[PDB]
RNA sequence: CGGCCCCCUGGACGAAGACUGACGCUCAGGUGCGAAAGCGUGGGGAGCAAACAGGAUUAGAUACCCUGGUAGUCCACGCCGUAAACGAUGUCGACUUGGAGGUUGUGCCCUUGAGGCGUGGCUUCCGGAGCUAACGCGUUAAGUCGACCGCCUGGGGAGUAC
RNA sequence: GUAAAGCGCACGCAGGCGGUUUGUUAAGUCAGAUGUGAAAUCCCCGGGCUCAACCUGGGAACUGCAUCUGAUACUGGCAAG
C-alpha cells in the first residue's frame, strides 16, 4: 500500500507481461526501502505478482538518481559495470563481461527488449573487451580521417598527437593552456596549430560548399 | 589555577570543533606547538600559526569534512595528577590504528606509529581520533 | 532477504475509571545481513498487531553500518539513557559474544564476530538503541582517510 | 562588494528616523486598514482614521506619499508609529514660523474656553488654549457669530506641553513637571489629551509634558462597571479630559471623562 | 537571474529586530540598522540563484513543486504563483502530517473531489436545505485546505516555503521524508532543517512576490526544457 | 547586616599608568568565625511569649481559638558549635551560540534631550548546543576539561550503643 | 541538585599539583647490553606411553631487581630570565 499513499516513487514500468517484469522505483530518503516494500517477507508480495496474471519474472530495482543510475538498474537482475553516453539518442552501451553476459543478456529476444524500454530509449549490450575495442576505434579516428584539420610537418605532428587526447577534432574549445606545458611552446603557434584545425573545419565547410 | 596547558589546548580544540569554529587561538608553548605540528602532519587540522614576540598566541585552524568535525575525539592521557609512560612494545593503538596517540619521546614528540617505527617509547600525551 | 527478530514483548497498563486497560509493546529489529539495520517499537491492544507494527516501523528508519568483513572496524562505545555498551571487533570463528537485545541487533546487522558487554542498564529498548548508536558512529578506514585528506595506506 | 557597503551608508544617508521623509507609497487600501512602505523592514498597519480629512472620507489613493514615524521597532511583527503625528511636526513648524515675522496668520475660530481658554482649531486638528489668548481684549467671542472666522494670534504657549492659545478677532491688533504642578490644578481645568494604552482598568490619557493620567474605569461614560474602556472610547485619540485631582507627591493625577 | 538592485527595491535586505534574531543566521546578516538586522545581499544573491537553478533542474525531470505560505498576507500571491506554472500549493493552514500522513489525507482529497463533482457535474439539485448547506460548508472547508494539492496524486518532489519558522511543521515533514526544501529564511528563522536556504524578508509583501515570481519563471523554464 | 550622626575599621570594583617577577591553586590534621534556641555571672524588662492558670471547643482537647502570663527575647563578658547553616550544587583556573533586564563604575560622542556607540564588575529571568533517570541545568552549567580536597556503597537497627 | 553521597564558612602547616624562555644535569622516563629472576607449574613447537590424562626435549615467559652504556621530548633538580 506504500505506493498507493505516495511512498514508492514508480516512474516507468518497462516490463514484458508473460515473461520478465523488471521495474525500478525511487523513494524520498526516509528509511522506506521501495524494493523491500515491493518484495515483503521472503518475497511475500513478490510471490503474489509472480503467480498473479501468470508465471512472470517480476523484478524490482532500487532507483538511485537521474538516468545514469537507471541504465545499470535496467540491466538488473545481473551485473553492470560501465556504460557509454551521447546526445538525443545516447544508446546505453551495456558494458559487462562474457561470463556475466550469459545471465545479463539472458535470452536473445527477451532481456534485450525488456531492458531496452527500461530507460525508455534503447540499450546496446556489449562486452568489457568490446568497449576497449571500440574505445580505441575512436582515438585513431579524430586522427583516422586522412588528417583533414590543421596539418603542418608530420614529424612534429606525431610527437604532438602522442600527448594529444581525443586527437585535435574540435579541441580548441577545450583547455588552451595544457599543450603549452609540452616541451616546445614559444610564441602562440600550437595555440595557433589548434586554430589551423578550426580553419580546417572551415575548409571542411568549404568542401561542403564544393559539394553544396 | 591553570595546571595543565596541553589539556586546556585539547579542550579548546574540542569546543571549537563542537561549535563549528573556524579557528581556535590560545597562548603559545613549545610543547603545544609541537603537538599542533603533529596534528597537522596527521591531518586533523588545516594549519597552525604562532604569532607574537612577548606573549605569542598559537592559532590553530580547524577542519570540517562534510559538515561534521574532523577531530572526533581528543583526550589527554598523561596529566599532572597522574603521568603515563609507555615502553615501545606497550605503546597503544588508538581506534585500532585509525586514530593516533601523541607520544613524547627522547627524539621529540611524534605519533605512536612513528615512535614504534623508531623503536622507543615515552610519555603518552593524548589520543586523537 | 531481510531478517527480522522480535527482541521482546511487554505488557503495559493504563489505569482508567473502570480499571486497568492492558496493552502490549513489541521491540523488534530488522537487517539485511549487511551494514544496514533498523529497530521498531510498536504498541497495540493485542500482541500480534503490536509486533506487526514493530516490524513496519523497523523497516523504515533503517541505518547503515560500515562492516569490515564479518566483524567491526574498531572497538566502539555507545550509550542511550542508562544502557551503556562496549563492543569490540573479534577474530573469525569467535561468534557473537553478547547478551540479550544487543545480541539480536548484532545478528541482523550481519556482524558475525564480536566481543561485547552491556554496562549499566540492560533495558532492552535502551540497550538496543545504544547498540545502534555505537554501530552508527563507528567509521571505516576509507572514511577516516577521506576525513583527514590522506590515503588508506598512510593510515594503515 | 563595497558597492553594498557604500549603498548601506547611502541608504542611511537617504532616510531618517522620525516621520519626516514622505516616502511610504500607499500600496494597499482596504477598509479599515491603509498600508505603506517607507523603506522599512515591514509594512505599516495604518488605520483609516489617520487619513480622512475633516469631514470623514478618505483622501489618498494608491501611490500617495506621507511619512509616518519611527524610533519604535517590531512589537512582534510590523513597523511604525502613525503618520498624523508627522503632521504634528508640520503644525509645529507653522507655529514656529510666527517667530520669524512675529505673526503666524491662519484661520482661528475659538467658540468656548475648555480650560479657561477658547479652543482654536487649525485645519484638521483642534488645540486647546489658555484664557487670555482667545481674545486680544475682553471682547469675548460669546457675542460673536458662533464658530466665527478670524485667525489665530498667539497669546500663550507652554512650549513643552502642547497647549497653545490664540487671538481670534481684531485684525488691527499686532523634576520638570512636578515642582510647579499648579497650572491645570485648581479643581476642574479640562484638557485635550491623547490616550496611550487602555489597561482594562484604565485608559492612560497623558499629554501635558511628561505626566500620567488614568480616567480609569468608573467615570468614562454614564455606566459604571460593564463598560470595558476599549469599547467605549478609542486607542490613541485626543479627548475631553480634565484633572479632578492632583498628587504632586505620588505623581497620580487622576483625570476624569464623565464631565 | 534576479538582480541585486531589484531585491533592494523590494526590501529583501531588511530583516527582523535585534532581539528576535537567530544566531545561526549570523553568517547571513550584514549589519544592524536602527536596531534592525540587515541581510547581506552579497551572500544572499548567489545562493538564491543556485536555488533557482536547482528548482529548474527538478522541473526538467517533471518534478512536483509545492508552494507553502500561510502568512495570510501573501496567501493570495503564493496561490497565484503556483497557478502561473500550474504547480501545487498550500496557502492556508498546513495540515499537521500532510506529507508524512499522506495516505489519510489522500482520502481527504478524494472526498473533496467527490464533493466537487456532486456540486458541478451532477447538476442533480433537489437536496434538503440544511443538508445542502452542510455539504456546501464542507466543500468550502476542503477547498480552503486542500485546493492546491488536489491534483497532486502522490508526494512532491520539492518544497518551496516562504517562512521557515512559520512552516516548521512542513519543513520537518519534508526532512523526515527527505524532500528537498527551498526556504526563504529571515533572521529570526531557523535554517538548519532547510536544504537550500534563502535569506530574505519573509514578511514584506513585495519581497515575497519577487521571490515567488522568479521561482515561477524558473519552474516554467524547466517545464519548457 | 536596615532610622540618622560621629569615631575606629575590613573588603570589593573601575581608571589609567608604574613596580615585583610565579611569589600560585588546593588542603588531611590544626586554627578561627559560626542563626535560633540553650547555659553561666551581672544588669535590664515596654511589647511579645515556651512553661503555667483560667474560659471555650470537643466524645475527650494535657491542642488549635480567647483572657492572662513567667523563663526568654534586650545589654555586658564568657560557654555552647548545631539548623532544610540550601543553590539540598566544595574551592581555583580555562573554553563553548543568544535574548530581556537590574545595579555599579568607566571611555568616546554635537549630552544638539531624558539620550548614541562601546568597555569592566556583581546580579534576576528565559532559552540554544550539550548534558541529565527525568525534572531540569544551560557562559553564575548540572556543558567541554585540568588541579586539589570532602563524601557515598540496599532499607531498617542508627547517626544509635560502647 | 532531587535516588546514598559537597565539611555551615573560612584561613592555613604537612602533603598534592604548578605560567613561560634559555642553559645545564640526567633523578624519573625511554633504548640497548650484562647479571640474576631455582626446578617444577602455565603457554608454543615437538617426542613417548594403542589414545588421553600422564610422562617428557627445546623454547617462550617469569611483566621484576641490580648494574653498565646511551637518548634528553616530557616531569624533576640546579642556574639565569
Amino acid at each position: 500500500p506504500e505506493i498507493g499513499e505516495e511512498v514508492i516513487e514508480i516512474k516507468a514500468a518497462a516490463r514484458d507481461p508473460g515473461s520478465r517484469a523488471k521495474i525500478a522505483v525511487k523513494t524520498n530518503d526516509k528509511r522506506i526501502d521501495p524494493v523491500g516494500a515491493c518484495v515483503g517477507m521472503r518475497g511475500a508480495r513478490v510471490q503474489a505478482v509472480s503467480t498473479e496474471l501468470g508465471g512472470e519474472r517480476i523484478d524490482i530495482v532500487l532507483w538511485d538518481d537521474n538516468p545514469a543510475q537507471f541504465v545499470i538498474n535496467a540491466m538488473a537482475p545481473a551485473d553492470v559495470a560501465s556504460i557509454v553516453v551521447d546526445e538525443d539518442k545516447h544508446t546505453m552501451d551495456i558494458a559487462v563481461e562474457a561470463g556475466n553476459l550469459a545471465q545479463a543478456i539472458g535470452r536473445n529476444g527477451q532481456n534485450v527488449r525488456l531492458a531496452s524500454q527500461l530507460s525508455g530509449w534503447e540499450l546496446n549490450v556489449m562486452t568489457v573487451d568490446d568497449l576497449q575495442a571500440k574505445h580505441q576505434a575512436e582515438a585513431h579516428a579524430a586522427i583516422d580521417t586522412f588528417t583533414k584539420y590543421l596539418d603542418i610537418d608530420e614529424d612534429f605532428a606525431t610527437v604532438l598527437v602522442e600527448e594529444g587526447f581525443s586527437t585535435l577534432e574540435e579541441l580548441a574549445y577545450v583547455p588552451m593552456k595544457e599543450l603549452l606545458e609540452i616541451e616546445g611552446l614559444d610564441e602562440p603557434t600550437v595555440e595557433a596549430l589548434r586554430e589551423r584545425a578550426k580553419n580546417a573545419l572551415a575548409t571542411i565547410a568549404q568542401a561542403q560548399e564544393e559539394s553544396l | 589555577s591553570m595546571q595543565d596547558p596541553i589539556a586546556d589546548m585539547l579542550t579548546r580544540i574540542r569546543n571549537g570543533q563542537a561549535a563549528n569554529k573556524a579557528a581556535v587561538t590560545m597562548p603559545s608553548s613549545k610543547l603545544k606547538v609541537a603537538i599542533a605540528n603533529v596534528l597537522k602532519e596527521e591531518g586533523f587540522i588545516e594549519d597552525f600559526k604562532v604569532e607574537g614576540d612577548t606573549k605569542p598566541e598559537l592559532e590553530l585552524t580547524l577542519k570540517y569534512f562534510q559538515g561534521k568535525a574532523v577531530v572526533e575525539s581528543i583526550q589527554r592521557v598523561s596529566r599532572p595528577g597522574l603521568r603515563i609512560y609507555k615502553r615501545k612494545d606497550e605503546l597503544p593503538k588508538v581506534m585500532a590504528g585509525l586514530g593516533i596517540a601523541v607520544v613524547s619521546t627522547s627524539k621529540g614528540v611524534m605519533t605512536d606509529r612513528a615512535a614504534r617505527q623508531a623503536g622507543l617509547g615515552g610519555e603518552i600525551i593524548c589520543y586523537v581520533a | 532477504e531481510l531478517q527480522e527478530k522480535l527482541i521482546a514483548v511487554n505488557r503495559v497498563s493504563k489505569t482508567v475509571k473502570g480499571g486497568r486497560i492492558f496493552s502490549f509493546t513489541a521491540l523488534t529489529v530488522v537487517g539485511d545481513g549487511n551494514g544496514r539495520v533498523g529497530f521498531g517499537y510498536g504498541k497495540a491492544r493485542e500482541v500480534p498487531a503490536a509486533i506487526q507494527k514493530a516490524m513496519e516501523k523497523a523497516r523504515r528508519n533503517m541505518i547503515n553500518v560500515a562492516l569490515n568483513n564479518g566483524t567491526l572496524q574498531h572497538p566502539v562505545k555507545g550509550v542511550h539513557t542508562g544502557s551503556r555498551v562496549f563492543m569490540q571487533p573479534a577474530s573469525e570463528g569467535t561468534g557473537i559474544i553478547a547478551g540479550g537485545a544487543m545480541r539480536a541487533v548484532l545478528e541482523v546487522a550481519g556482524v558475525h564476530n564480536v566481543l561485547a558487554k552491556a554496562y549499566g542498564s540492560t533495558n532492552p529498548i535502551n540497550v538496543v538503541r545504544a547498540t545502534i548508536d555505537g554501530l552508527e558512529n563507528m567509521n571505516s578506514p576509507e572514511m577516516v582517510a577521506a576525513k583527514r585528506g590522506k590515503s588508506v595506506e598512510e593510515i594503515l | 562588494e563595497s558597492f553594498a557597503q557604500l549603498f548601506e551608508e547611502s541608504l542611511k544617508e537617504i532616510e531618517t528616523r522620525p516621520g519626516s521623509i514622505v516616502r511610504g507609497v500607499v500600496v494597499a487600501i482596504d477598509k479599515d486598514v491603509v498600508l505603506v512602505d517607507a523603506g522599512l523592514k515591514s509594512e505599516s498597519a495604518i488605520p483609516a482614521e489617520q487619513f480622512k480629512n475633516a469631514q470623514g472620507e478618505l483622501e489618498i489613493q494608491v501611490g500617495d506619499e506621507v511619512d509616518v514615524a519611527l524610533d519604535a521597532v517590531e512589537d512582534g511583527f510590523g513597523e511604525t508609529l502613525l503618520s498624523r503625528e508627522k503632521a504634528k511636526r508640520h503644525e509645529a513648524w507653522i507655529t514656529l514660523e510666527k517667530a520669524y515675522e512675529d505673526a503666524e496668520t491662519v484661520t482661528g475660530v475659538i467658540n468656548g474656553k475648555v480650560k479657561g481658554g477658547f479652543t482654536v482649531e487649525l485645519n484638521g486638528i483642534r488645540a486647546f488654549l489658555p484664557g487670555s489668548l482667545v481674545d486680544v481684549r475682553p471682547v469675548r467671542d460669546t457675542l460673536h457669530l458662533e464658530g466665527k472666522e478670524l485667525e489665530f494670534k498667539v497669546i500663550k504657549l507652554d512650549q513643552k506641553r502642547n497647549n497653545v492659545v490664540v487671538s481670534r478677532r481684531a485684525v488691527i491688533e499686532s523634576e520638570d513637571p512636578w515642582v510647579a504642578i499648579a497650572k491645570r490644578y485648581p479643581e476642574g481645568t479640562k484638557l485635550t489629551g491623547r490616550v496611550t494604552n487602555l489597561t482594562d482598568y484604565g485608559c492612560f490619557v497623558e499629554i501635558e509634558e511628561g505626566v500620567e493620567g488614568l480616567v480609569h474605569v468608573s467615570e468614562m461614560d454614564w455606566t459604571n462597571k460593564n463598560i470595558h474602556p476599549s469599547k467605549v472610547v478609542n486607542v490613541g485619540d485626543v479627548v475631553e479630559v480634565m484633572v479632578l485631582d492632583i498628587d504632586e507627591e505620588r505623581r497620580r493625577i487622576s483625570l476624569g471623562l464623565k464631565q | 537571474t534576479v538582480s541585486m538592485r531589484d531585491m533592494l527595491k523590494a526590501g529583501v535586505h531588511f530583516g527582523h529586530q535585534t532581539r528576535y534574531w537567530n544566531p545561526k543566521m549570523k553568517p547571513f546578516i550584514f549589519g544592524a540598522r536602527n536596531k534592525v538586522h540587515i541581510i547581506n545581499l552579497e551572500k544572499t544573491v548567489p545562493m538564491f540563484n543556485e536555488a533557482l537553478a536547482e528548482l529548474n533542474k527538478i522541473a526538467s525531470r517533471k518534478g512536483k513543486i509545492l508552494f507553502v505560505g500561510t502568512k495570510r498576507a501573501a496567501s493570495e500571491a503564493v496561490k497565484d504563483a503556483a497557478l502561473s506554472c500550474d504547480q501545487f500549493f498550500v496557502n492556508h493552514r498546513w495540515l499537521g502530517g500532510m506529507l508524512t500522513n499522506w495516505k489519510t489525507v489522500r482520502q481527504s482529497i478524494k472526498r473533496l473531489k467527490d464533493l466537487e463533482t456532486q456540486s458541478q457535474d451532477g447538476t442533480f439539485d433537489k437536496l434538503t436545505k440544511k443538508e445542502a448547506l452542510m455539504r456546501t460548508r464542507e466543500l468550502e472547508k476542503l477547498e480552503n485546505s486542500l485546493g492546491g494539492i488536489k491534483d497532486m496524486g502522490g508526494l512532491p518532489d520539492a518544497l518551496f516555503v516562504i517562512d521557515a519558522d512559520h512552516e516548521h511543521i512542513a519543513i520537518k515533514e519534508a526532512n523526515n521524508l527527505g524532500i528537498p526544501v527551498f526556504a526563504i529564511v529571515d533572521t529570526n528563522s531557523d535554517p538548519d532543517g532547510v536544504d537550500f536556504v534563502i535569506p530574505g524578508n519573509d514578511d514584506a509583501i513585495r519581497a515575497v512576490t519577487l521571490y515567488l515570481g522568479a521561482v515561477a519563471a524558473t519552474v516554467r523554464e524547466g517545464r519548457s526544457q
